[PDB]
């Protein structure tokens, strides 16, 4: 048991870090795409393509 | 006497006879108890890893 549980809490000391990464690395990515949904969001308020 | 004797002797041998016959489940229910738990320690390894 106990090998087991310390183990599998060392390989989440790894995940959450690794995967922070991932997040802060796609965090500059999404960046990108933010434009696009702010001009369909506008228009669906208003109506026109504008 | 001579009867009782002989009696005497015959119960001996006997109960030592028991003794070893009883000895001989008692290991092997040992190793079955040993073979349980070992097999349960699988079991609830997995259990925590996932």
């Amino acid at each position: 048991r106990v090998r087991a549980e310390q183990q599998v809490a060392s390989t989440l000391q790894t995940a959450h870090e690794q995967l922070k990464r991932e997040r802060d690395a796609v965090e500059l990515d999404l960046r990108a795409h933010v434009g696009t949904m702010s001009a369909t969001l506008a228009s669906r308020i208003l109506g026109v393509d504008l | 006497l001579a009867e009782a004797s002989q009696a005497h002797t015959k119960a001996l041998e006997d109960a030592k006879s028991e003794a070893h016959r009883v000895v001989e489940e008692a290991r092997t229910d040992a190793e079955r108890i040993a073979e349980q738990l070992e097999a349960q320690a699988d079991v609830e390894a997995e259990r925590i890893k996932m």
